[PDB]
Parts: C-alpha cells; structure tokens; sequence
C-alpha cells in the first residue's frame, strides 16, 4: 500500500520548544511537561508549557468550584456511598429553583441555591477563559478570530443558561447539571415548543453541524492528500502558492466546478462552524419568548 | 475557461475505464467514464422523482415526497406508484454516489494526489446505505427506509427515534454526537487559528506556524500541530459518521426496546445492584 | 412577527456571506484564462475582490492578491484537439519537463524560515539535539524502487525543527551524490525503505538541491512534483505487488 499519512512512521525529537516570545510575560509560563510518544504517532509529542497568569488562575479555580459544587451534590444524592456514586452517576442531577422563585436568589441550598452557585462559578470560568483567548492572541500579535469564534459558542450557552431564563422570568427554565437529566431537558424542550424540527433556526443549525463534518472531512482529506507536497504548511502556501495548493484547488474545481484558496478555505471553515451555534442560539432564544409552538408558527409563516 | 495555473495539470491519463474515450473537461468539470455514469444515474433519478411528483399530484419541492414500499411488500418489488419508484431512485442514487466517488479517484490519479477525499466520501455513502439498504434488509422490509422528501424525511427521523423512546439514550448515538460537536469545535479553532496567524494585528508581519503552536500551548498546554489538526478533523468527522451508521444499524435489529432501559445492565451489576440509597434504591 | 423578521434577515445575511466568501477565494488563479493564456470572456458573476497585502516576516517583502498571474516558467505541453476542453500532451519527457502530475510551481528560491528566522528544514545531522525518538530509524537502510531494484541508501532524515517532524529522507545514489525523497512517499520497512512512485533508474533525475544543508521552496516543489509524477509516468516499470 501507499503510506497514507494518518499516523507517522518515524518520530523525531529535539530540545523542548519553549515557544515564541513576542509580548508575552514569560514569568507566567510553566516549564515543559513530559513528551508522549503515544500522542506523537498522531500529533505533536510535547506537552506544555502552559501560560497561567491571574485570569488563568481565576478561570481554573472557578471551573473547579463549578465541578466541586456539582460533585458535592452528587455524593450527597449517592448517600456518601462510592458504589452508589459510580452506579447511579448519570442519574444524579443538580436542578435549578422551582418556578415559584422566579429570578430571585431566595431558594434553599438543597432546592435551587446550589444550582445558582454552580452557575455563578461556570459564568466566571467561561468568561475569564474567553478573556484568555483574546489576551493570549494579543500578546502574540495575532488576530482575534479565536476569541470571536469562541463567543459564538458562548452565545448558545448564555442563551440556554442565562438570557432565556431571565427573559422568561425564572431560573426554572435553565438547564440542570446532570448527564441524563440534561438530555431529558433537551427532549422536553422540543415537545413543549411543538417540535424543534419546525424551528427554521434549528434546521439551519443542523445544516451547519452536518456541514462542518462535510467540510472538515473535505479539508482534512484534501490537506493529507497533498501532504506529499507540503500541503499542511498552510501559512507559507498562503504567502507563496505551491503545487500543493494548486492540486488541492484543481481537485475540487474538476469535481464540483469551483474551489477555494489556502487562506480562503479557512474562512469557509470558521463560518461553517460558528453558524452552528449562532443560528442555534437564535432558535432557542425565540422559543417561548416570541414563539410557543414551532409547528403552529410554521403554519402561519410559510 | 481555466484558472491561471491550471493548464500544466490537464494532461492525459489517470482514467480507470475507457482509456482516453472520456478523458476531457466540460468547462471546469472533469468528465471521465464516471462523469458519464454520474450524469446518467442522476438524470434518471431526477426524472423518476419528477414522475413521482406527477403521481403524487404536486410540483412544490416542499411537498414532493417519494416513499418506499409499505411494510407489507417486505423486500420484494412494488408497483411504481406505490413504492417501485423509490426502489429505482435508490438504485440511481447509489449509482450516482459511487460513480461520483470513482470519478474522484480518476481526478486524484491525474493530479498525482492521495486518495483521501473519495475514501472520506465513502463514509457518507455507507451512512446513506445503512439507512436505505442495510438496515431495511436486516429488518426485513424497504418500508423501514426513509422517504425522499424535504420535510417528510424529518418526520421519519422523529417517528423512528420515538419508536425507541428518547433516542438520546442510544449509546452509539451519544458517541456520534460527541464526535459531531467536537468536530465543529475543531473546525472553528482551526479556521480561527490559521486566519489569526495570516491576518495579524494591523501593520504587523504574518505570524508563523510556530506562533500557532505557541498560542495553543499558552492557552491549553498543548498543540497538536499542523499535520495533527488535519488528521484530527478527518478522524473526528469520519468517526461521527461511523458511529451514526453504527447507532442505527443496531437499532431495530440487535436492540429494539426503549433505549433508556439499556442502561439497566450497568445499574444491575451484582456488586452494587442492591446497595441502598442513590436514585436507584 | 419577530421570528419572521429574524429568518428573513438571516437569509439576506447568508447570501452576502457566501458572496463575500466566494470573492475571498478568488485571490489566486483569477481572472480565468483560455487554454492559450489569454483572459477568458466569461469570468462568472463574482467580481474580483479589492486587493489585500500580507507583510511577510524577516524582510521577505509582501504579497498582494489579487495581482498579475503568471507561471514564470515554460510549460512543455501542446494541444491534442482543435477545440476547448481536451488534454494537453507533453511535448518531451513530462517528468523532466515538470508537467502533469510531475508539475511544480515557481515558488521562491529561498528556504522557509521559522519564527526566529532560521531555516525550518535541516538535515538531522545539522539539527542540534534532534534524534529519532520512536519507530524504525531509516538511516542506513537501502532504498528500493518499484522495479524492485535498489536505487541507493538512506544517509539522513531532513527534519522540521519547529514542528519536530520528519520531512524528507536523504538518499545517496550509486555515484555518491544525494537526493531528497518526501517522507509521505516512502514506506519505511524493517529491512528497507520502499518507494512505489519511482523505479530505480528514475532516482538520478530527482532534482538536486544547490546547497547541501538547506532546501528552498522552489527545490521542494521540484522534488515533490517529480516523485508524485512517477505514480503515473513510471507505471510501465512498476511490477505487480
Ligand atoms: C439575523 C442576522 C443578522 C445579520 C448579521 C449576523 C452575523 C453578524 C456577523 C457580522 C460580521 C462582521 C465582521 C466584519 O466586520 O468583517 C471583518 C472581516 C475581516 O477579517 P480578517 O481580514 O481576518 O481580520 C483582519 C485583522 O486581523 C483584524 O481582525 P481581528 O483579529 O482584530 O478581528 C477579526 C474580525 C474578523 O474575524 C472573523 O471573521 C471571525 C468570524 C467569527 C465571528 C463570530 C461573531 C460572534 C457573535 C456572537 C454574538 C451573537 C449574537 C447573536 C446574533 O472580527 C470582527 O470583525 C469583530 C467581530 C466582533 C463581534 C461583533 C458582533 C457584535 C454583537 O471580514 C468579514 O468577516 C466580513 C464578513 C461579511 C459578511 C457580509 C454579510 C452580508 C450582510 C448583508 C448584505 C448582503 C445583501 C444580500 C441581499
Ligand atoms: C443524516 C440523518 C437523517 C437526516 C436528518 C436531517 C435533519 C434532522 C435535518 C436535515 C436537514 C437537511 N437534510 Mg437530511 N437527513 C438524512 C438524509 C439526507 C440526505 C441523504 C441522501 O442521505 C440528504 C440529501 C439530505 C438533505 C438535507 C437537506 C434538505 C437539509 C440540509 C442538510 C445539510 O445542510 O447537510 C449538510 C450538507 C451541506 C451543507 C451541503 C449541501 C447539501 C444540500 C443542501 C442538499 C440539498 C438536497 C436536495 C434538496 C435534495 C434533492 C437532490 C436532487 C433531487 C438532486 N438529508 C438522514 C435521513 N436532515 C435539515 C432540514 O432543514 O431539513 C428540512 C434538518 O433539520
Ligand atoms: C428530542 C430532541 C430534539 C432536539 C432538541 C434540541 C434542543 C433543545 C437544542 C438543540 C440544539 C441543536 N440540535 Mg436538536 N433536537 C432534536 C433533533 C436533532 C437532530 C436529529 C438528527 O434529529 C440533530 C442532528 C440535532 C442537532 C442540533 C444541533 C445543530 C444544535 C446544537 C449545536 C451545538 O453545537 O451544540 C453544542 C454546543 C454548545 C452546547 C455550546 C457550549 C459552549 C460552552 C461555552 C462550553 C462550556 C464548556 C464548559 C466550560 C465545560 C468544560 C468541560 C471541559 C472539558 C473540562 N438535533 C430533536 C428534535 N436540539 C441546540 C440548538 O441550538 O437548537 C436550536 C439546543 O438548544
Ligand atoms: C462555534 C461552535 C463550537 C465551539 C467553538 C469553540 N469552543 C471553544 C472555543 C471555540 C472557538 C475556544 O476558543 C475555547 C477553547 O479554549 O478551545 C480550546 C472553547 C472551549 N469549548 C469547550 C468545550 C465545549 N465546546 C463545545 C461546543 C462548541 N464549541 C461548538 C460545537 C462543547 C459542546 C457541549 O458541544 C463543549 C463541552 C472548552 C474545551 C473550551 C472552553 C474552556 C472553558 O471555558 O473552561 C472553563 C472551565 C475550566 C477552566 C475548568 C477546567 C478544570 C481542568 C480539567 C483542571 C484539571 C486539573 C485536575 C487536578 C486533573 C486531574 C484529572 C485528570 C487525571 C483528568
Ligand atoms: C463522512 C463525513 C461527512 C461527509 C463527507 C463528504 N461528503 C462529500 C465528500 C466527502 C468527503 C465528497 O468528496 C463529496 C463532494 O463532492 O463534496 C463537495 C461529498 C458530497 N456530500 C454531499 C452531501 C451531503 N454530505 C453529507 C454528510 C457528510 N459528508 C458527512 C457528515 C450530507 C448530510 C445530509 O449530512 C449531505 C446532504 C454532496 C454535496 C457531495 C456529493 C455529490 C454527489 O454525489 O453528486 C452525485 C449525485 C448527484 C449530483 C445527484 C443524485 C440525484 C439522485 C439520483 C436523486 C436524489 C435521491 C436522494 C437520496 C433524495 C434525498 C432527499 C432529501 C430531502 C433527503
Ligand atoms: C486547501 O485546499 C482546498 C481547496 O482548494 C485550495 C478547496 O477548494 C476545497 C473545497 C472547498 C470549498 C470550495 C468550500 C466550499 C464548499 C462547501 C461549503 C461544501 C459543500 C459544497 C457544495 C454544496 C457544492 C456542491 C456542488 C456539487 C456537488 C456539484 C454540482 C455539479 C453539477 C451541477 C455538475 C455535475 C458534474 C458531473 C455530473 C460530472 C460530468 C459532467 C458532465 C457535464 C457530463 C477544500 C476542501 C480544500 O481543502
Ligand atoms: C494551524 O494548525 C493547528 C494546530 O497546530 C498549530 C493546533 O495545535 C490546533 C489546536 C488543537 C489542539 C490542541 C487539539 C484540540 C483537541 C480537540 C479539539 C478534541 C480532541 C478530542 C478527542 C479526540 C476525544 C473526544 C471524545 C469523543 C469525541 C468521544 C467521547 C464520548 C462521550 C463522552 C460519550 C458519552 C459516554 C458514554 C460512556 C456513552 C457510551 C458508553 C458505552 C458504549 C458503555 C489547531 C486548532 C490548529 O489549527
Ligand atoms: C480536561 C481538559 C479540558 C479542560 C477544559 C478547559 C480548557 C482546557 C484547559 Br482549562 C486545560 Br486542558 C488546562 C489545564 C492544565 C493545568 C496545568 C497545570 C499547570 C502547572 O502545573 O504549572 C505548574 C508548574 C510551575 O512551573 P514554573 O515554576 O513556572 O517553571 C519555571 C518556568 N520557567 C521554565 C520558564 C523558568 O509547571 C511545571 O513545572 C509542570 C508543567 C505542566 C505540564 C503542562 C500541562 C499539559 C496540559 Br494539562 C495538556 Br496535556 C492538556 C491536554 C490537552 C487539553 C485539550 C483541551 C481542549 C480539547
Ligand atoms: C489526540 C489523539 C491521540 C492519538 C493516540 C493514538 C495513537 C496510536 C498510534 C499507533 C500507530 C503506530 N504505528 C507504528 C502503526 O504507526
Ligand atoms: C451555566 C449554564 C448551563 C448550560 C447547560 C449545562 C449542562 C451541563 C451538562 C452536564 C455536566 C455534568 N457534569 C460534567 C458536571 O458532570
Ligand atoms: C447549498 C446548496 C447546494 C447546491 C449548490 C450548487 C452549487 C453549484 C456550483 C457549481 C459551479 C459550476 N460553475 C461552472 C457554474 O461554476
Ligand atoms: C444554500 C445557499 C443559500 C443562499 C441562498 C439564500 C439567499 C436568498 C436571499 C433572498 C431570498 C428572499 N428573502 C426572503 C430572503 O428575501
Ligand atoms: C453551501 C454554499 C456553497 C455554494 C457556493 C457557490 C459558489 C459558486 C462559485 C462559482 C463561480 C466559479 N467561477 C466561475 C468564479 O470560477
Ligand atoms: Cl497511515
Ligand atoms: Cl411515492
Ligand atoms: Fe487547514
Ligand atoms: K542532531
């Protein structure tokens, strides 16, 4: 067989790569972690260094407190018994306050308060992490596309957990922290809003989610197909088009009649992905605020 | 018309069938024997769909729907009006997809590139064939396939899922979803990453792949690298489709009860089955 | 109704987005050409975008696209038909002339640089601290062509320093000179390295590098093109296997 370049045949290693400096405060980088020959068959073998300034510490601490809060509730539900905790793991659930409390913070700990504490910590963890994505880009002189992309994911999450509950008048509308309980929530949400397949924004969100799989299979396959000419060196193919970039375009021109460039395919990419959650969040936000029943709505609007 | 750099690559050769008989282009499109096969299968397909439309009595594309034979037909043939057309259109569809994959192989051979693209595509085709061919055959009837209609196929998704309760509880389906959501996460990151390096802050020099590794290591403590990430996207998206095919091939065949109840095997392991407390005691 | 307003607006946005994306993907290769290299009459309904300029690192200049497209090299091919749409036959040896699947682009004849301005790809012998860390080490193995004959022996791995990966094998020929083989086009086996794309007699014609401790982007393209070309053009010399 031709070698297909999914796994490497030979690994080479050199001194740990401590990274570019540009404007980064080096006092906040760790040393390098270990090298993993296991990862190195597929990607880079090197772990670390990681940058952890104050916003990183904040984000991690908060993320851990989100997790500790949920886990405390789970162990309690398990009667402090480890066997039960493992047995029933996917069944435990930290549930928001009852409708009766609206948007207040008056609910007892065992019945809503703990949920708010958990959400509080999640909110801090995510937004400070969002800040990290901007700031690490800025220190390296780079564009802010990652932070802008991450924001599209934040959008769905904010809508589900915070914006839509606030607009509906109660925390009882937010999502519970539990593996099965959150799946039950999702299912119920569709039923109660007359079936999300009738929400055109849900349909679009699916188009994009499937489309992202289509597109990354296309793109990943294409780059690997032209790796025998250095295709994965995309930045330098952008700066100085090579026969990798030309064979890649012409594959697609000849197949489907049009094609991308090495830079441009990344723009099709970022947008296919980001529109999953952008359209998704619109779809959800409209549900029960403006549209109670997508079936019904669809009968009156095409 | 050609791209500015295209002519040097439009040489003879690479065909799998027909020698040079079909070694040519129409505009940008490569033809080949598989281009002719594709056109034939697609064209016949669309014509049969259109005729089906006429027997439904509509031309609205939001209403046109071609349904497989009813379950009573088993795996036999059915009259055209009542399932036959679906069976023919499925054969045309399959023919067109495989012809498309094989045309892609011819294009690779002419271009001197690897075969990764049509190989990837073959996963999509196998997903399709699981729903319209393999699953219905194992379940004993074409009527278990989905119908070809913009909205009617969505009805089929929903009826098929609710046959087994909340379909969320299918474990292969959970894995499949994980791969889909992870794939889209990976696609956002990769696109943003390359663009952030190609389009730095105003007035600054393009960054380097080294800057891209640095960004990720600074952020999460790890960078998969530029080969890595293309390997990853391909793996994530192909795995998402493999697990999709899997999650349906087992449904109605090896498992056909409510998917939530499958999870009782774990809960009822003997060492903790009867320990009191928790949700299940 | 607010949902109707949002979906209507979304479609308008998505059409403008697609427009914008398609025009961004026309910064290379356009305007479209006739087969003789002159501008085609039908450019499509998308106009070329306004140019952008990339500032290249390390004093290497800028790139402005779209701009004047030109191959900057002779294309040894000729028409085989009196009308548009047919193949173009090589007029000499397509492997030597670099056409078809043997094609290369006139990239810069300088090496690709890393973040620190050092050559990105080096022979491992010149790469401080670099060594094989996993897998069969190919240095020392004889190299076999698709004619099942030995074309030479592996004398080094050329490695990407910043991404810590093997990019080429350097292969010494019967006469003492060396060539680079792309890593993606070799199969490292327990007792040999096998090259499907080239028969042993084609190894000498692999395009050489002008300095033995670096490669230029132009040189990579000639090497990679040539070796890929062999899939098609060495097919006569390729035994069943
Ligand atoms: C209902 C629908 C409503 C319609 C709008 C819906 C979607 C909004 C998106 C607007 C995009 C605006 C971006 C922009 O100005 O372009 C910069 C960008 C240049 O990027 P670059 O060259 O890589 O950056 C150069 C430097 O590095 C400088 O780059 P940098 O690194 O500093 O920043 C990168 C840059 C460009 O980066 C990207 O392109 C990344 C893409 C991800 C963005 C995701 C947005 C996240 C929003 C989350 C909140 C959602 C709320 C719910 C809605 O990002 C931005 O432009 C800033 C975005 C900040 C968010 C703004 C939203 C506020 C709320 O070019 C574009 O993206 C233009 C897009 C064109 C879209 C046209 C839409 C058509 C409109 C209708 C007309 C059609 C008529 C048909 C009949
Ligand atoms: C995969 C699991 C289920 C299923 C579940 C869903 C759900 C759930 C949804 C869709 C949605 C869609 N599905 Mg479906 N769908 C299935 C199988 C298929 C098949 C197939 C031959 O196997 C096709 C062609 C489609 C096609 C479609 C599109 C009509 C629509 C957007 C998809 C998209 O963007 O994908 C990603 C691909 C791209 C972005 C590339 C572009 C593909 C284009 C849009 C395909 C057009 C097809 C055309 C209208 C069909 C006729 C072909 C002609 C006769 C030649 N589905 C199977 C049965 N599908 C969504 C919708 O809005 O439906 C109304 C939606 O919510
Ligand atoms: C019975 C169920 C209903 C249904 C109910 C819903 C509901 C309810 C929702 C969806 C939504 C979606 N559904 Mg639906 N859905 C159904 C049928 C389908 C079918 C199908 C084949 O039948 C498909 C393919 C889909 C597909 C989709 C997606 C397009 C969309 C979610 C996108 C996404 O990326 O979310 C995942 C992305 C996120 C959740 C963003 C997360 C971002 C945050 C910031 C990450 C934080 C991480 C945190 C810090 C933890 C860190 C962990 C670390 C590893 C430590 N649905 C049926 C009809 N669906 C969502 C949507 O947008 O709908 C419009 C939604 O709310
Ligand atoms: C645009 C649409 C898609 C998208 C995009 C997207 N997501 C993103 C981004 C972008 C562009 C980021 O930049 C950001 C990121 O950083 O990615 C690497 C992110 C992100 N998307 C994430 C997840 C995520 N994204 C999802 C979805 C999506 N993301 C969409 C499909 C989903 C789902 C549900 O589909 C999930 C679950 C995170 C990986 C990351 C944001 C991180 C974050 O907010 O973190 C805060 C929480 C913490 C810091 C707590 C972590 C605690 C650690 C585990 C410490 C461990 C120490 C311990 C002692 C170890 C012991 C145990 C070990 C032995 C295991
Ligand atoms: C395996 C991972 C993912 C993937 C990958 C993938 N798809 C691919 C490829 C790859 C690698 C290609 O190379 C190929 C391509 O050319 O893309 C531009 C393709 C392709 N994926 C496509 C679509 C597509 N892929 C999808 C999914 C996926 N593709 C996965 C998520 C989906 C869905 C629903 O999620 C769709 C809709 C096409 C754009 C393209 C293949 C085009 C093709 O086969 O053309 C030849 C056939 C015709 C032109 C028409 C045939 C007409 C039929 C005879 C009649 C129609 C019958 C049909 C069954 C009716 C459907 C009705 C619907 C309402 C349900
Ligand atoms: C880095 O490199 C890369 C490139 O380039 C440098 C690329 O371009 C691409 C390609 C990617 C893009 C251009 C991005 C845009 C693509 C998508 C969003 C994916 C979805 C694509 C479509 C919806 C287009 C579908 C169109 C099709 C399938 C063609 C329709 C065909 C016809 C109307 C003609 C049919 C031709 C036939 C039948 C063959 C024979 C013809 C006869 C006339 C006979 C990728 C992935 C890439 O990684
Ligand atoms: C320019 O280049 C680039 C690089 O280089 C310079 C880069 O570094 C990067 C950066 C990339 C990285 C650092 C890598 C990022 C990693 C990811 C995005 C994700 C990888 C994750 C996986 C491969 C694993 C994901 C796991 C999945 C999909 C499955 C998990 C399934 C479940 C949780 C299912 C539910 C559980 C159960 C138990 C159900 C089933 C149970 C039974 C069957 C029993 C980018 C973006 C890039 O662009
Ligand atoms: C579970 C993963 C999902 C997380 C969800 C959130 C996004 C992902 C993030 Br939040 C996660 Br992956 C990040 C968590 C990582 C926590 C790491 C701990 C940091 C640490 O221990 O540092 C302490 C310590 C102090 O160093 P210092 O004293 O500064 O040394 C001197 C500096 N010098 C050399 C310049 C002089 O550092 C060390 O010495 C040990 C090195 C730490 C190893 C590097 C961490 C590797 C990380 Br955890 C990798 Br494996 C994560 C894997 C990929 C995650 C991908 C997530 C996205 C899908
Ligand atoms: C982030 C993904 C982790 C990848 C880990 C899996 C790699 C296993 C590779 C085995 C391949 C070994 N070999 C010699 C066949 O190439
Ligand atoms: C803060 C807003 C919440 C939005 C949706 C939350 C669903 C979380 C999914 C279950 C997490 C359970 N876990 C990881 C703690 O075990
Ligand atoms: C997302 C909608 C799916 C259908 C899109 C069909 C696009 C066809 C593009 C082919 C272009 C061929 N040509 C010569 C006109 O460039
Ligand atoms: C699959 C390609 C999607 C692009 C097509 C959407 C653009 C149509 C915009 C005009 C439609 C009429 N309307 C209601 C939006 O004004
Ligand atoms: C999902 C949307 C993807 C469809 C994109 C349609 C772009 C068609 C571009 C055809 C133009 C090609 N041309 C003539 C400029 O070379
Ligand atoms: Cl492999
Ligand atoms: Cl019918
Ligand atoms: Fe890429
Ligand atoms: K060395």
């Amino acid at each position: 067989a031709e070698y297909q370049n999914i796994f490497s045949q030979v690994q080479v290693r050199g001194p740990a790569d401590l990274g570019m400096t540009e404007d980064v405060n080096l006092a906040n980088r760790s040393g390098v972690g270990p090298f993993s020959t296991l990862l190195g068959w597929f990607g880079n073998a090197q772990l670390g260094p990681i940058y952890l300034g104050s916003l990183g510490v904040l984000s991690l601490f908060s993320g851990l407190m989100w997790f500790f809060t949920i886990g405390i509730w789970f162990w309690y539900q398990a009667g402090w018994n480890p066997a039960v905790f493992l047995r029933d793991l996917f069944f435990f659930s930290l549930e928001p306050p009852a409708p009766e409390y609206g948007l207040s913070f008056a609910a007892p700990l065992k019945e809503g308060g703990l949920w708010l504490i958990a959400s509080f910590f999640m909110f801090v963890a995510v937004w400070s992490w969002w800040g990290r994505t901007y700031l690490r880009a800025q220190a390296l002189g780079m564009g802010k596309h990652t932070a802008w992309a991450f924001l599209s994911a934040i959008w769905l999450w904010m809508v589900l957990g915070f914006i839509r509950p606030i607009l509906m008048g109660s925390w009882s509308e937010a999502v519970p922290y539990g593996i099965f309980s959150h799946l039950d929530w999702t299912n119920n949400f569709s039923l109660v809003h007359g079936n999300l397949f009738y929400n055109p924004f849900h349909g679009l969100s699916i188009a994009f989610l499937y489309g992202s799989a289509l597109l990354f299979a296309m793109h990943g396959a294409t780059i690997l197909a032209v790796s025998r000419f250095g295709g994965e060196r995309e930045l330098e193919q952008i700066a100085d088009r090579g026969t990798a970039a030309e064979r890649a375009a012409l594959f697609w021109r000849w197949t489907m009649g049009f094609n991308a460039t090495m830079e441009g395919i990344h723009r099709w990419a970022i947008w296919m992905a980001v529109l999953v959650t952008l359209t998704g969040g619109i779809g959800i936000l409209l549900s029960g605020t403006v549209v109670d029943n997508w079936y019904v709505w669809g009968q009156n609007h095409g | 018309a050609l791209l500015s750099f295209e002519r040097k690559y439009r040489v003879p050769g690479g065909t799998l069938v027909g020698g040079n008989l079909f070694d040519f282009w129409v505009g940008p499109f490569y033809v080949g024997f598989f281009g002719v096969a594709t056109f034939f299968f697609a064209a016949l397909g669309i014509i049969l769909i259109a005729w089906s439309a006429v027997l439904q009595g509509t031309w609205n594309p939001q209403l046109i729907s071609v349904y497989p034979p009813a379950l009573e037909y088993g795996l036999g043939g059915a009259p055209l009006a009542k399932g036959g057309l679906w069976q023919i259109i499925t054969i045309c569809a399959t023919g067109a997809f495989v012809s498309w994959a094989l045309r892609e192989v011819e294009i690779c051979r002419k271009l001197g590139i690897g075969y990764h693209i049509p190989f990837a595509f073959a996963f999509a085709i196998l997903a399709y064939l699981t729903l319209v061919l393999f699953r219905p055959v194992m379940m004993g009837a074409w009527g278990y396939a989905f119908p070809y209609g913009i909205w009617t196929h969505l009805d089929w998704v929903s009826n098929t899922g609710y046959t087994y309760g909340n379909f969320h509880y299918n474990p292969a389906h959970m894995i499949a979803i994980s791969f889909f959501f992870t794939n889209a996460l990976a696609l956002a990151l990769h696109g943003a990453l390359v663009l952030s390096a190609a389009n730095p802050e105003k007035g600054k020099e393009m960054r380097t792949p080294d800057h891209e590794d640095t960004f990720f290591r600074d952020l999460v403590g790890y960078s998969i690298g530029t080969l890595g990430i293309h390997r990853l996207g391909l793996l994530l998206s192909l795995s998402a489709v493999f697990f999709s095919a899997l999650c349906m091939i087992i449904t109605g065949t090896i498992w056909f009860d409510q998917w939530v109840d499958w999870w009782q095997w774990w809960v009822k392991l003997p060492w903790w089955a009867n320990i009191p407390g928790g949700i299940n005691g | 109704d607010l949902a109707s307003l949002a979906i209507y607006s979304f479609w308008i946005f998505l059409a403008g987005l697609i427009y914008y994306l398609q025009t961004e993907n026309m910064r290379e290769g356009y305007p479209l050409e006739n087969e003789d290299g002159t501008p085609a009459a039908n450019q499509g309904p998308f106009p070329l975008p306004k140019p952008k300029t990339f500032i290249l690192p390390h004093g290497r200049g800028t790139l402005t696209v779209p701009g004047p497209e030109s191959e900057d090299r002779p294309i040894a091919l000729a028409r085989t038909a009196v009308s548009e749409g047919f193949p173009h036959a090589p007029t000499g040896d397509p492997m030597k002339d670099g056409v078809g699947p043997a094609s290369w682009v006139a990239r810069r004849d300088l090496p690709e640089l890393d973040g620190h301005g050092h050559n990105k790809i080096k022979p491992m012998k010149a790469a401080a601290g670099f060594h094989v860390s996993a897998g069969k080490n190919p240095i020392g193995l004889p190299v076999r062509g698709c004619d099942l004959e030995i074309a030479g022996k592996v004398v080094d791995i050329w490695v990407d320093i910043p991404e810590q990966m093997a990019r080429f094998l350097e292969v010494e020929l019967k006469d003492g000179s060396t060539r680079l083989l792309p890593m993606q086009m070799v199969k490292v086996q327990s007792n040999r390295v096998h090259v499907n794309a080239l028969s042993s007699d084609l190894f000498a014609g692999i395009p050489t590098i002008k300095s033995p401790t670096e490669v230029t982007l132009l040189e990579e393209d000639k090497i990679c093109g040539y070796v890929a070309g062999g899939l098609m053009y060495a097919a006569p010399k390729r035994k069943s296997v």
